């Protein structure tokens, strides 16, 4: 189920030496194009289950039909999830510089 | 060395904040004995329970249907005094629940504070998503 | 205690007289029956039906439908009848699988999600006790069905109003998004004008003084226990009950050679017996069979007399 | 059409012949009055009970117990009971709600570490069907209880070697609990009559109870009615004929459902049930249409 | 540097074992595009379900009681039908998730000879470590 | 948890072990990992994972003692898949190091 994510985040791992190696001046850039992939996995298949219902309701008595109902959720979740990716691109860079600590 | 040292610091910091999010049912098990007590006092009801059911079991439904019905009876009854002492204990379990989140996340504050007293913005963002983000995704990974 | 039924009609507090109790009983006959009796109490009273089989029809013979309807020979009685009642009752059989107390109004708003029917369900009962307290008559009598339950019905609703109740808070931060966001009504309008009845309706069934059930069982075993499983769930409901009724039993002595009635209401007695014992608390009835195959309003007359003095032939 | 047992009558490899069907029914009745039919067909008979209140021994007079005795009067007639019936099936009832499924094992596996929790109740079931095996009589018949079921249990241990079966007692007593459930599943040597009186909630009750039995893989064919009214062409007295109109229109309901079985009209007999001919004139019954 | 230009080659044929795992989509996509059509079918099975079951809902316990168990038993017959379909189907499709899994491990020491025979003693003792630890630990982080 | 818990001290022990040591270091390492077993010490508020075996094992004998000797081999087989394997991914890293570097 964390396939994607954890999967990018260790690529992040990775490509914290190329990044800091600055390899060109698309250093926070290629971070984004690495989350674009993240589409290109769902081209294949990313079936998958939404959870539970509770503040639905409280949407219901807004209103807003299925579509937002749906919308709101993904984004939430997608938006938190990269969170965890660009921070954790930043946790990659601390480590990076913890080699220059130790340097 | 302490001046990055800090830095980690602040990790060493969150790693003590999320065990001991793991280590709450220490006092969860102190309520444990808690409902040891009161489970000693539901084992014996358990006790009555299976006596009496024996009891029916002795007994004639299509010529002595009087007694099975007052039994019946009494056992639903008894039933409903261990469900609700039952409710009883996942009731003060849902209270420690509650208090000991609010032990955490006020923990939390409290090394907020602790850390902002400390450095005295971009920086303070990042000890934040650090802290949260990493040591709670690697909490989701141990415990999802 | 009493062997006569005219507790029920001393006490004009009440309101709703259900009847219950499954097998092959005429409690349609004997509910019909209590209601002429309660019309000789001189209220405005009218009953209501839930069998499939309208058994109040040729007790009465004269048709009727989902609105209230006068009877001939009589001004104060009134029929009625729903059958889309127990079909909305299927609408919530998840919830009776369940019986919770949160997942509940967690199950119906997830439903509400998929197809709306929450609310459809609410309304549908809704309009029945609507019209009912409208006319605004003095008691209401049931026939429940003989394969489940409808007071217990009222129990759902109350705990999904801690879903809106609890929702209604949040309506002040559901106020803020919308108004920096940029039918609403449906939901507002009818549940805050069904719930409030809705709710006053319940309170009104778990008083014991102005709602009552009366079970009717009849002289063997099978049906004993089972109106035995009948109080027994209906006191778990927490609803108030007095009176039970048998029917089909005479046990006469006039005649020798009814040696297969003989054995038979020896048998039937003994059961009765098996009864009463365990019943003291309960005002039980003694209703014969009517020698002869029941119909009309004659019949409905002589469990008229039946109900108000105890029988003895 | 069928309108009696001659199918049980009339047939030798049938072994087991099972009753049962809540209510006020005499039940013990019909079922020894059977056992007496069958014992007139020259056979070897065993009757069972399992009902507390040992109701064969009110027909018949005598105090039994779990050991196989003779019956007076009588040559070949075998009579038992135990109540252990309910104890080898009682935690075993909350088992059949929770053995539905592939882990029909874990029950049994969970707790056998400490004392094997659902095994010994089927081991004082195998050692009550040795004793039945015992001196082998050629019909055993049942009288079962007003609830639960001693059939589908034995098909509860054939399952649990199947994970040991991918390599202390079992191996001796689990063979004949196998012979015994395949003689249950099948529909020659073994079979069911239901039995219910002429009221709705008994009628409805027997209807699941076929359901119930169609669906564990048992077979039937007949269903005992009992405490049947008739009145003779004679003065009825009305209350007689309208019980009879009651019992006509649930009867008649009875009939065009359950065409694929016989039926066996039995009235209540006008008198108190306390010995041997009120059985002999039930097995009379058993034969022929009752004729008033 | 054309050893280390080899060796990671390798490692990138070694996180091509569990693109091998991944693969599950591309095949049991051919097997959902088989099932849908009894799926579907399924569903309208559960329809003529609901629809007799409101018939059911129509007719009368007390009089019109033949007609309600042939109803009946119709009913629990398509039931236990659909539900026997429904479990067969899935276990078909946990044969086919099985069979394939193995199949995939078949690939993976199929990659396992192929890197042999590409560096084709002592450094084959090694290697072999240096390979499996890689591969099974990101079969690890695939599923916690 | 303690899988990636102690993958941060092997990326610690990292430039330690690349560094300047005498007769062997990898040892000092693998003494950590015993620590982090000891972890398991207070952290066992978990449940067995569902077996199929365990009808088997009790239909061998001696279930009382044998089923947790056999669980936590399980854990110690884990444990040597761990510890190990991520030592030696740290081997894999400081070897890029030293060539690439
Ligand atoms: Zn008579």
């Amino acid at each position: 189920r964390i396939f994607r994510l954890v999967g990018c985040a260790l690529l992040a791992l990775g490509v914290r030496a190329f990044v800091c190696k600055y390899l060109s001046i698309f250093a926070p850039f290629l971070t984004l194009q690495l989350a674009y992939m993240g589409l290109y996995k769902y081209f294949p298949k990313s079936e998958k289950k939404i959870k539970t219902t509770v503040l639905t309701a409280a949407l219901l008595l807004s209103g807003i039909p299925a579509e937002v109902i749906n919308r709101s959720m993904d984004t939430y979740s997608k938006m938190g999830e990269v969170f965890t990716d660009l921070c954790v691109y930043f946790f990659t860079f601390i480590f990076c510089h913890e080699l220059l600590d130790y340097w | 060395a302490a001046d990055h040292w800090a830095w980690l610091l602040v990790l060493s910091f969150v790693f003590g904040c999320n065990v001991l999010r793991i280590l709450l049912p220490s006092f969860s098990s102190f309520m444990s004995r808690v409902l040891q007590k009161d489970a000693e006092q539901e084992s014996q009801m358990r006790a009555e329970i299976q006596d009496m059911k024996q009891e029916l079991s002795t007994v004639n439904m299509m010529d002595e249907f009087a007694r099975y019905a007052r039994l019946e009876r009494k056992i639903n009854k008894m039933t409903d005094k261990l469900k609700t002492h039952v409710k009883a204990r996942t009731a003060q379990l849902a209270k420690i629940k509650w208090v000991i989140s609010v032990a955490f996340y006020v923990l939390q504050a409290a090394l907020m504070i602790s850390l902002i007293w400390k450095y005295y913005v971009a920086g303070g963002v990042g000890i934040t998503c650090w802290i949260l983000v990493c040591n709670k995704v690697v909490a989701i990974v141990l415990h999802p | 205690l009493e062997p006569t039924l005219s507790n029920i009609i001393e006490q004009r507090s009440l309101k709703w007289i259900f009847v219950g109790g499954k097998g092959g009983v005429g409690k349609t006959t004997c509910s019909c029956s209590l209601a002429v009796q309660l019309s000789k109490g001189r209220e405005s009273v009218l009953i209501i039906s839930t069998d499939p089989a309208h058994n109040i029809s040729d007790a009465f013979d004269q048709k009727f439908s989902k609105v209230p309807t006068k009877v001939k020979g009589y001004d104060n009685l009134f029929a009625m009848e729903i059958d889309p009642s127990l079909g909305v009752a299927e609408l919530p059989d998840e919830f009776f699988e369940e019986d919770n107390m949160l997942s509940m109004g967690k199950k119906m708003m997830q439903e509400a999600m998929s197809a709306f029917p929450g609310i459809d369900e609410a309304m549908s009962y809704a309009e029945v006790m609507r019209l009912v307290k409208g006319m605004n008559f003095s008691v209401v009598v049931f026939d429940t069905a003989p394969t489940g339950h409808t007071l217990r019905l009222l129990n759902f609703p109350t705990i999904v109003e801690r879903g809106l109740g609890r929702l209604m808070q949040i309506k002040n931060q559901i106020s803020p998004f919308i108004s920096q966001m940029c039918n609403a009504d449906q939901l507002a309008s009818k549940l805050e004008e069904t719930l409030p009845v809705i709710r006053s309706v319940s309170e009104q069934f778990k008083d014991p003084e102005q709602t009552t059930f009366i079970c009717v069982c009849i002289a063997e075993f099978l049906s004993l226990y089972e109106t035995e499983r009948l109080i027994q769930e209906l006191a778990k409901c927490k609803i108030d009950t007095h009176n039970i009724i048998v029917n089909q039993l005479v046990f006469p002595d006039p005649e020798k050679p009814c040696k297969m009635c003989e054995a038979r209401h020896k048998i039937q007695a003994k059961y009765l017996d098996q009864m009463e014992d365990l019943y003291e608390d309960f005002h039980i009835v003694k209703l014969p069979l009517l020698p002869h195959e029941v119909r009309g309003a004659d019949k409905v007359n002589t469990f008229s007399a039946l109900l108000l003095e105890p029988y003895k032939p």
